[PDB]
DNA sequence: ATCAGAATCCCGGTGCCGAGGCCGCTCAATTGGTCGTAGACAGCTCTAGCACCGCTTAAACGCACGTACGCGCTGTCCCCCG
DNA sequence: GGGGGACAGCGCGTACGTGCGTTTAAGCGGTGCTAGAGCTGTCTACGACCAATTGAGCGGCCTCGGCACCGGGATTCTGAT
């Protein structure tokens, strides 16, 4: 027996994603490739954010990712910021940004 | 209870927003717009609670209320 | 004696480089309870519900203060005034 | 009462991209919220596409189109590559 | 095609017996009904799944109309819906 | 044959609304009262807009409602303007509004 | 000769009363086609598709000019400038 | 083709927006803003067309694109 | 004021062309019986929210005080309005 | 082409940043209680479905009288005087 995640070479759960599509009732039927495609996309997005968040953790000399690192990774990337525009990351804080007219 | 949102707290929020100089009339104005925002979120959160026949507002009720007002919050089960 | 503006800019750098909640928790909790009383009586609250409200309100106000600041700078001022808050909210659709 | 989450899969992907980096419970909660949110956005758009074309089945084509409509710029380009590769390997 | 044109006209005669409507205005009304129908049904759906229910009741519709519609429009819409259900059950 | 619409005393179609709920991928099952409630609420909203639009038509010396009259009815009342905030009426135009500082 | 501003206010009063499209149809159609060419070649367009695009675009520009105007007034000016358009869009999130 | 959006047309749009005085640099700025808006809507409308395997962009494709960008249009079939 | 003269209201005409009145009919909504299963509801339980209490201590407060930024006033020059 | 709005310079002076030790109460940890969320069982009463139908809804067709826009006359705009 080979799990559908292992058959697609993915770490994300294809079987669970399939069930969650079927029991959203989002449609009457769900194709066999739809959960595989969706799982791969979710995995890709998580990898991107985690990669960028781990870099932010290393640049603050930390070995564990915290919400601050996730906020730094998302707001410092034009595409991730645009995707997560109407999102609030709890305990994420803000980018350091001061308007030039206010400076010394 | 709205006075519990003190001037120093409103200055701290403004400082995180990058504001250097604040007029004295801003504190009362901020208390107003905070009250409106809270009322709108709490109203919807309580509606979800009543629909669930619960007597306790849950974090999920708040998350749903924020989501439907276009202020999605991550970190409370999202 | 630091000149007016020096300590203000130091506070901006302190609060922008940090993530903690800036409103005292107990007073905020009282406000949340007082507001909810008008919608239904004898309401209980999970502590995480109040904290989720806190986080959203602070994020909303910080975001509004950012837009209010831009309005003030637009009027050639470095001081935020109620008219700046009003303009920001009007343009945002609030 | 068991509450399912994507924590184990977040951890797996983290260990691949940064083997020596861990994650806090708060940060894990953010990641779980993120996956659930994106999952809803894509599935909801795919659902609309199917009804808009009078179809009763959500297939990989609907997911791909939803990914083009929601993900901005190069995030869409790479996400489509990942999804296509996975479907090919699975078949 | 299916449209709500006939029903919009029936209600127009009830509110304004001597008033007609242009085809463009009818198209706006059709778009309006479809839009609000979808908002309410979508909220009722999320509200069912959030409470782990499989069934869309009048209760889900009432709550959706209690979240979507603003101020006194919710108050009157709820009255209309409740009256209709009561009349239908008898 | 007593139509569910006639049983509920409504002009809006309960049977059609029921079918649209059942085929619209909203839930697995739909209660008997749900279409009745939805049809009523929906008809109430149409009556309210049409009544206000007919008044605007009579004020403008017309016997036919046009998109302008609908825009006038919606935009000049708070709750209808809030409900249809993120909406554009084709050929509806705008409300006559000039800032006081621009006046001679 | 009418003083500067008199005919401008007369035009405001005329266009705020009318609902007709203010962009010429054929130039707008040409713009729509040329922009679509970069996404897909040999694209046909329903007449109503172009009209839907025109209605939405005009409603977008009119709404933006309203918000731009209100920003100019905030700077005590009666003239709209690019900085006003930029502020409005920034606050709107665009 | 962007020059087809003439200064008089932009002035008319500003007049409906209640604008009394216009700077000379506004015309080029407006053209740029309109181009971005159109590109964004047309991109999504064409995506819907390609998904339907059609060679003709329909009014429905435009309506759907506007709806998903939060600019719902009434009068064109939804 | 003071009158000249366009801009705009307002009145009678007109025909014409979309809205509505009207016919034919068909298919989707209706009526009624049978199944099943979801959820409406009774009891348990033990979880979490709540009220209450001690102490503390860090934070809010009033005002005295300096000062510099907000805005009133004047003058220009040339950009848009017509 | 012209003229009136945008821009510059400035007085100025009053609105508010900073301190400081004062007046306030946040908050953190402990102590009990119990409203009530949620689980378990049931019974079952309402919905899905299957089969005949029929009567509104919709495609088509006409006539009409509401209204776009033509010519005239008026009044109140506004600018020269």
């Amino acid at each position: 027996a080979k799990t559908r995640s292992s058959r697609a070479g993915l770490q994300f759960p294809v079987g669970r994603v399939h069930r969650l599509l079927r029991k959203g009732n989002y449609s009457e039927r769900v194709g066999a490739g739809a959960p595989v495609y969706l799982a791969a996309v979710l995995e890709y997005l998580t990898a991107e954010i985690l990669e960028l968040a781990g870099n932010a953790a290393r640049d603050n000399k930390k070995t564990r990712i915290i919400p601050r690192h996730l906020q730094l990774a998302i707001r410092n990337d034009e595409e991730l910021n645009k995707l997560l525009g109407r999102v609030t990351i709890a305990q994420g804080g803000v980018l350091p940004n001061i308007q030039a007219v206010l400076l010394p | 209870n709205i006075q519990g949102i003190t001037k120093p707290a409103i200055r701290r929020l403004a400082r995180r927003g990058g504001v250097k100089r604040i007029s004295g009339l801003i504190y009362e104005e901020t208390r107003g717009v905070l009250k409106v925002f809270l009322e709108n979120v709490i109203r919807d959160a309580v509606t979800y609670t009543e629909h669930a026949k619960r007597k306790t507002v849950t974090a999920m009720d708040v998350v749903y209320a924020l989501k439907r007002q276009g202020r999605t919050l991550y970190g409370f089960g999202g | 004696r630091y000149r007016p503006g020096t300590v203000a800019l130091r506070e901006i750098r302190r609060y922008q480089k940090s993530t903690e909640l800036l409103i005292r928790k107990l007073p905020f909790q009282r406000l949340v309870r007082e507001i909810a009383q008008d919608f239904k009586t004898d309401l209980r609250f999970q502590s995480s519900a109040v904290m989720a409200l806190q986080e959203a309100c602070e994020a909303y106000l910080v975001g509004l203060f950012e837009d209010t600041n831009l309005c003030a700078i637009h009027a050639k001022r470095v001081t935020i005034m109620p008219k700046d808050i009003q303009l920001a909210r009007r343009i945002r659709g609030e | 009462s068991r509450k399912e989450s994507y924590s184990i899969y977040v951890y797996k992907v983290l260990k691949q991209v940064h083997p020596d980096t861990g994650i806090s419970s708060k940060a894990m909660g953010i990641m779980n919220s993120f996956v659930n949110d994106i999952f809803e956005r894509i599935a909801g758009e795919a659902s609309r596409l199917a009804h808009y074309n009078k179809r009763s089945t959500i297939t990989s084509r609907e997911i791909q189109t939803a990914v083009r409509l929601l993900l901005p710029g190069e995030l869409a380009k790479h996400a489509v590559s990942e999804g296509t590769k996975a479907v090919t390997k699975y078949t």
